[PDB]
RNA sequence: GUAGGGGAGCGUUCAGUCCGCGGAGAAGCCAUACCGGAAGGAGUGGUGGAGCCGACUGAAGUGCGGAUGCCGGCAUGAGUAACGAUAAAAGAAGUGAGAAUCUUCUUCGCCGUAAGGACAAGGGUUCCUGGGGAAGGGUCGUCCGCCCAGGGAAAGUCGG
RNA sequence: GCGAGAGCUAACUUCCGUAGCCGAGAGGGAAACAACCCAGACCAUCAGCUAAGGUCCCUAAAUGAUCGCUCAGUGGUUAA
RNA sequence: AAAGGUGAAAAGAACCCCGGGAGGGGAGUGAAAGAGAACCUGAAACCGUGGACUUACAAGCAGUCAUGGCACCUUAUGCG
């Protein structure tokens, strides 16, 4: 152990498994639909739905899933026939904004805003289970 | 006229939201160039749907 | 020189807070409405509090009279009988006497009688 | 309680120019792609079309010639695929759904000769 | 025990002293079953990365749930209502990472005292070429009046 | 509540007297209920006695004892 | 009008992987990348993911008291 910065600098902190998609410009409440079929089953069936799967949603939580299947199989070494989503999940964004309805309390009323609220990050694990 | 009286809670309205959820499709293995399609139509992969369809 | 409300007011806040619990939704939360549920609950507290002992004196009661019925007396006629006898300042909480220890309670049962004629 | 035989999606002028224009052309390919609803329309309206053209005389030419309106079109059905056509006990168009569609996210299909 | 009066005090910024603590890590933030009659105050554990408790005295822009209070942020209504004229569109072909929407062909419907054409005012490179795909476009986008760069505008007689 | 006026010897009325409560008063009773009945909460207690009120079951406490009444659900709507 | 902060120092991320991209995962530099250019801390509202105990005859200012079940034992086997 020793201490604080003695931890922190004799160990690197990995990530295993993971891979986030940040800012795809998307509301996040859409993209968990999509997500939550993904969540649970191997990575193949992942990758079969997803293609399949008619949100167009789907379209980066696949770009992702596959991403996070590479990290998996060249960076942690691991086994693709072992492969499952351990967990995914969505949120946050930074809500996009120009700024352009200068808003005097009127005239234009309340409307746009356009949620940069995607965040979508998958994390694959081996099951070994069996 | 006529808005709502309070918000909801998160509670009530998730609630709702209950119904929402995905269906997501079921599928199958192509018997010609296996890889999976989708029910009483052609496989994209290679295009075969008893014997052979569209070229892909 | 200024004195800025900083971390003064987020602490005392954080306080009232924490004393909300297994409070449901809006009042566990966000602080306003947990304070003024904790109102209430001062309110519901030291009155409860001076309560639990009409509680329990009713329940003890409840108990006493019902074994004094299993033996053919009633609590009227059982702390009668009992304190009519000298021998007996015995009273409180004696109902686990009469639900834990049936012999005893009759014995303080057959004591009432003798007490009475 | 809406009871009838026939399905409209545009107006009334609409669905004739359309589907005359859906048949003139799966005549002319052979096989076109279109959305699967319209292409279920679009079956029985040019399977008569087929019957009309065989029989053979000006009559039906003529017949044929209302609805097609592209003289090579209707001499392709007429000489060409009428014909063609003889012992078949009528019918033949088939049709076979591709897949969903990115957009609008409608099924698509094709329909072929 | 309400206005109201009286008494003791808690906490926060600054200042002067006093004592000190901190890279083997300050304040701040996070959790927490301990302490105190209350305001409150410590114990340790997690964050942090350059500073800071305790004591005494003094000075205050010194304590928020309210004011249809102010700036900000984020909810509810909800994946609702809408997507801005009921002049319909259709197939093939092309390109591309991806096309209902961009390109071409062939048809279709619409204006035609216009919904065609030419100028004035006003706008200010919006024109053309080659790119580009963030945002802008009410969907999409390979596309554009958007983004980048380069080019283009010629007068003795027209208007001044 | 009492003692008067205005009023209709009406008003959860209006205006003076007069005690008490509410106001600024929590606790028990009156099903619920400012004022009414009992009682003014310094703090703790899984101890005891009582007040108004109650002691068939919702609810703690006699389905008490003795002499009547009332057969109407009077009780638990008013009068000539 | 609002609008400040990598790091001591640019050493500001060669190279590799998924992707048109955006974005991230490694490697490397660094005390630290628990500093990565949406670069000090990073509260709260607010959205999620996983877990523990729970909920589909019950009339609910969300609490309060009393007991039982269940789970957990760093101010912490007890008045938890
Ligand atoms: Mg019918
Ligand atoms: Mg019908
Ligand atoms: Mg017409
Ligand atoms: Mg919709
Ligand atoms: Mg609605
Ligand atoms: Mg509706
Ligand atoms: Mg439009
Ligand atoms: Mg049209
Ligand atoms: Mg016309
Ligand atoms: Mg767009
Ligand atoms: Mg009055
Ligand atoms: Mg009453
Ligand atoms: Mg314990």
């Amino acid at each position: 152990f020793r201490n604080k910065k003695q931890r922190k600098q004799q160990v690197k902190l990995r990530k295993p498994g993971f891979a986030v998609a940040k800012y795809v410009r998307m509301s996040p409440r859409k993209v968990r639909l999509v997500v939550d079929v993904i969540r649970g089953k191997s990575v193949q069936d992942a990758e079969d739905l997803l293609r399949f799967i008619p949100r167009s949603a789907s379209e980066p939580v696949a770009k992702v899933l596959n991403s996070a299947k590479a990290n998996a199989l060249h960076n942690d070494e691991m086994l693709e026939d072992r492969l499952f989503v351990k967990e995914a999940y969505v949120d946050a964004g930074p809500t996009l904004k120009r700024l352009i309805p200068r808003v005097p309390r009127a005239r234009g009323s309340a409307n746009i805003i356009k949620k940069r609220t995607s965040h979508i990050t998958i994390i694959v694990a081996e099951k070994g289970n069996k | 006229h006529p808005v709502p009286k309070k918000k909801t809670s998160k509670s009530k309205r998730d609630m709702r939201r209950s119904h929402h959820a995905l269906t997501a499709p079921n599928l199958t293995e192509c018997p010609q160039c296996h890889g999976k399609k989708l029910s009483h139509h052609i496989c994209p992969n290679c295009g075969y749907y008893d014997g052979r369809q569209v070229l892909a | 020189p200024r004195a800025k409300t900083g971390i003064v007011r987020r602490r005392r806040h954080k306080k009232v807070l924490k004393r909300a619990k297994g409070f449901w939704g809006s009042r566990s939360k966000q602080y306003r409405n947990a304070f003024q549920t904790l109102l209430n609950a001062a309110t519901y507290e030291y009155r409860d509090r001076r309560n639990k002992k009409r509680d329990f004196r009713r329940l003890w009661i409840q108990r006493i009279n019902a074994g004094a019925r299993l033996h053919g007396m009633n609590y009227s006629t059982f702390i009668n009988g009992l304190k009519r006898a000298n021998i007996d300042l015995n009273r409180k909480v004696l109902a686990d006497i009469a639900a834990r220890e049936p012999e005893a309670f009759k014995a303080l049962v057959d004591a009432s009688r003798n007490a009475r004629q | 309680h809406g009871k009838a035989g026939r399905k409209l999606n545009r107006n009334s002028s609409a669905r004739v120019a359309l589907a005359r224009a859906q048949a003139t052309a799966l005549l002319r390919e052979g096989r076109i792609q279109t959305t699967l609803t319209k292409a279920k329309e679009l079956r029985p309206f040019v399977e008569q079309l087929i019957t009309t053209a065989k029989g053979g005389d000006l009559h039906s030419r003529r017949l044929v010639a209302q609805d097609i309106h592209d003289k090579d079109v209707v001499r392709k059905v007429m000489d060409e695929v009428a014909p063609k056509y003889a012992e078949r006990p009528g019918g033949y168009t088939r049709i076979l759904r591709v897949g969903t569609r990115r957009g609008d996210g409608v099924t698509m299909a094709l329909i072929e000769l």
